[PDB]
C-alpha cells in the first residue's frame, strides 16, 4: 500500500487513480467505502 | 438634521442587513442558482443514461 503519492489503486475492483491519504473519518464495521455527491468513491477501507 | 438623518439611515441599513437573513436576496439567489447548476451537473455523473 502506498500513501501520499499519486498511484493507480485497485481496491476490490474500484480501479481508480488518485493520491491516498490517511483519514480521521470513522467507518462502522459493516460498511466498506464512502461516497460523495457525484457517487464516486471518496474513501475506501483496505481489504488486507 | 440632514447629516443626522443620513447617519441614522446608514445605521438602520446596518441593523436591517444584520437582522434580515434575506436582505442579500439577489446575491444569495445567484449563488444558489450557480451552486444548484453545479450540483446537478455533478449528480448527472451518477445517472446511468
Amino acid at each position: 500500500l502506498v500513501k501520499n503519492k499519486c498511484v493507480n489503486f485497485n481496491f476490490n475492483g474500484l480501479t481508480g487513480t488518485g493520491v491516498l491519504t490517511e483519514s480521521n473519518k470513522k467507518f462502522l464495521p459493516f460498511q466498506q467505502f464512502g461516497r460523495d455527491i457525484a457517487d464516486t468513491t471518496d474513501a475506501v477501507r483496505d481489504p488486507q | 438634521l440632514i447629516a443626522n438623518q443620513f447617519n441614522s439611515a446608514i445605521g438602520k441599513i446596518q441593523d436591517s442587513l444584520s437582522s434580515t437573513p434575506s436582505a442579500l436576496g439577489k446575491l444569495q439567489d445567484v449563488v444558489n442558482q450557480n451552486a444548484q447548476a453545479l450540483n446537478t451537473l455533478v449528480k448527472q455523473l451518477s445517472s446511468n443514461f
